[PDB]
RNA sequence: GACCGUCGUGAGACAGGUUA
RNA sequence: AAUACAAACCAUGAAAGUGUGGCCUCCUUUAGUCCCUCGAAAUUUGAGGCUAGAGGAGAAAAGUUACCACA
């Protein structure tokens, strides 16, 4: 899939 | 603060803090063993605790009253099922 | 494949000696320069001879079954034991010997021990716990076993009770079939 | 080369723990469980009250320490807080309570001394600027360089930081393994629980203009 | 003193971690052999031979 | 410093009784196992 | 009959056992 | 609960109506290619190769038994 996590903002992301 | 409805509610107090630290205990897993670490103690890593042994030992020994105490009021039970 | 280790040899040759007396003449050098060395085998040990364990050091491990003569086995705890496959070699050059009568045969190739109604005669100086090899009238090889007293008390005591114990005997050629 | 980092880019943090004069032992067990946690800190007592806010400074770069957590006891009853970033850098106040300690035996997780915690923070941690401030001064506290020395490398422990009220309650939990039924992680809960309601936060390093005032705090 | 199996009770992250695994770990020589060995056996003899003289103790008895 | 000079072996003030039977005692900061200097 | 034993463990024995 | 179908809802369009949520998953046991090689066999088979259904810290000693003796 085209979504991951952000550690350091908390919030999914595109790649 | 969404997953708690009311802050008196000790059991689910408990479930939301334990609930945030659960998914960054595996989210931080997933990512650590992809850049790579050693991420689990070994069998053979006797390394010094952050609480005392003999703490340890008492926590065990109070493990052990409580357990041994709800089996022993089940046979007193039995003994009073004989009774009626 | 694979010799006697240190202390695998040393408990071989500990209870071996305890019903040998000439080990040097079962190891020596013969005329020929062969000479008898010891073999073992998923853990069951032999005695062969080194030109016999040239022409089988040739084959697989777990192809090989049985290679010369066997001598025992050895348990999980590392103890040795002698068999009656041992017994040509025990009987050859005997230290103890005691004879058992006919009548008394029958019950010791049966499974049942030695009784002091069995024996004819007797040999001299055995101790109470020593090894000894067990003959009938005619001197054919029956078995081995351990006395369970000196021989000045098998004369002092009820001649219905227990001589020599029981170790092994026939029985084992009659169960393997 | 002297900060005993071993790592490609070195994160040279220290902390300064340090005590008032009239703390209690709930306090002083704080001290004890926090510092054994806390791999690249120094052990203090006894801050003179009498003293000023800025002689925590130098007492901190007397001893090479960026950053200060100061308990300071008022009434010997309460427990007051302190984050600060030593030179220059902003500070941070807390009222703590309800506190309970690894002493205590009743919490059943157990972990290394030095290890490294994962930092397990709240979503309004970083919606809200004044919960961003002390995120950043929480995670320099609990920093635990890469390559330091004093550090076990495994890990097995995870700090919750989390805002419920208005109040942030800190939890710690121990990483176990349990293997699937055809491995996950089951939490065990370690060690320290205190609550943590913010008071001010300023600009400088003890003193300095006022940043931050929580206008809702009922003082004991 | 009721059995821990049994027992309701986890397994404690103490100073041994969870799950702990114990560690891995002639002709002379036939000669020095017959002589030790026979040696024992000449000792069996020693003990036998105050056997020999127990029959004093069973003499002793009878008197 | 008291710090200063930090040993490798990663451990605590365990006693010398552990590690006396596994032929390594002690581990490091990557995690490589660190095998008796003298035997 | 049922135990404390002593002497051996590949199996066993006892004028040794608290009274006259 | 999944799945099938129907209805509701939703997206667009002015209306008319339209519209939607893919295809796969080293040896041991087994079958086939009767394909290739080596043989046998007065013409048919045997053994290998190949293909495809499924399994898997080391010499210090371990695992297990409606088993034996002892406590």
């Amino acid at each position: 899939r085209n979504l991951q996590y952000n550690p350091t903002t908390g919030q999914w992301e595109r790649k | 603060e969404d997953s708690i409805p009311q802050i008196e509610d000790d059991l689910q107090r408990e479930l939301a803090f334990m609930n945030q630290a659960l998914e960054a205990a595996r989210l931080g897993r997933s990512l650590l063993r992809k850049e790579g670490v050693p991420f689990t103690r070994p069998t053979d890593y006797f390394a010094e605790m952050v609480r005392t042994d003999a703490t340890m030992e008492k926590v065990k020994q109070k493990l052990i009253e409580e357990a041994t105490a709800k089996k022993a009021a089940a046979e007193a039970r039995k003994q009073r099922d004989l009774k009626k | 494949m694979r010799p006697l280790t240190d202390q695998e040899m040393k408990i071989v040759l500990d209870k071996l000696a305890n019903y040998m007396t000439d080990l040097k003449s079962l190891i020596a050098p013969l005329e020929d320069g062969d000479r008898y060395v010891f073999r073992m085998q998923k853990d069951r040990v032999y005695y062969v001879k080194l030109s016999i364990a040239n022409i089988a050091t040739c084959v697989a491990r777990d192809k090989l079954l049985s290679l010369g003569t066997c001598l025992g086995k050895m348990t999980k705890s590392g103890k040795f034991r002698l068999h009656i496959t041992a017994l040509p070699i025990l009987a050859q050059n005997a230290r103890y010997k005691i004879w058992v009568k006919d009548n008394g045969a029958q019950p010791f190739l049966y499974g049942s021990n030695i009784v002091k109604a069995h024996v004819g005669r007797w040999t001299e100086d055995c101790p109470e716990h020593s090894g000894c090899v067990v003959y009938n009238m005619a001197d054919i090889p029956l078995g081995f076993g351990v006395t369970a007293r000196s021989t000045a008390e098998a004369r002092r005591l009820d001649p219905t009770g227990i001589v020599c114990f029981r170790q092994a005997d026939c029985g084992e050629y009659l169960r393997d079939e | 080369d002297r900060s005993n980092i071993i790592a490609e880019r070195k994160n040279k943090q220290r902390v300064l723990v340090l005590s008032s004069r009239g703390v209690t032992y709930r306090h002083r067990h704080l001290l004890n469980d926090l510092a054994s946690m806390l791999p690249h800190g120094r052990k203090d007592a006894k801050f003179d009250t009498k003293s000023r806010l800025y002689e925590l400074c130098e007492l901190a770069e007397l001893y090479n320490c960026n950053n200060v957590l100061f308990f300071e006891a008022r009434k010997g009853k309460d427990l007051y807080m302190w984050f600060s970033k030593v030179p220059n850098g902003p500070t941070v106040k807390f009222y703590a309570q309800n506190l309970h300690t690894m002493e205590e035996l009743h919490f059943q997780g157990n972990c290394l001394k030095g290890s490294r915690p994962i930092l397990s923070f709240d979503a309004a941690f970083e919606q809200e600027p004044y919960l961003k401030v002390i995120k950043e001064l929480f995670l320099h506290t609990f920093g635990v360089p890469q390559g330091h020395k004093k550090s076990k490398p495994f890990i097995d422990h995870v700090l919750s930081f989390s805002v419920a009220d208005g109040k942030i309650w800190v939890r710690n939990y121990e990483i176990r393994e349990v293997e699937k039924v055809k491995t996950d992680i089951n939490l065990i809960e370690i060690g320290p629980r205190f609550v943590l309601t913010p008071i001010i936060i300023q600009e400088g390093s003890f003193g300095g203009p006022i940043l931050y005032e929580n206008k809702r705090f009922i003082s004991p | 003193v009721y059995s821990e199996k049994e027992l309701g009770i986890p397994q404690l992250n103490t100073v041994t971690p969870v799950g702990v695994t114990k560690p891995k770990g002639d002709r002379e020589s036939m000669n020095t052999i017959l002589a030790m060995v026979e040696a024992e056996k000449q000792g069996q003899i020693e003990s036998k031979i105050m056997r020999a003289r127990q029959l004093e103790e069973i003499r002793e008895a009878r008197r | 410093d008291t710090d200063y000079n930090v040993p490798v072996n990663t451990i605590g003030n365990i006693p010398l009784s552990f590690y006396d039977s596994y032929p390594h005692i002690g581990y490091d900061i990557n995690g490589k196992k660190i095998m008796r200097p003298a035997t």
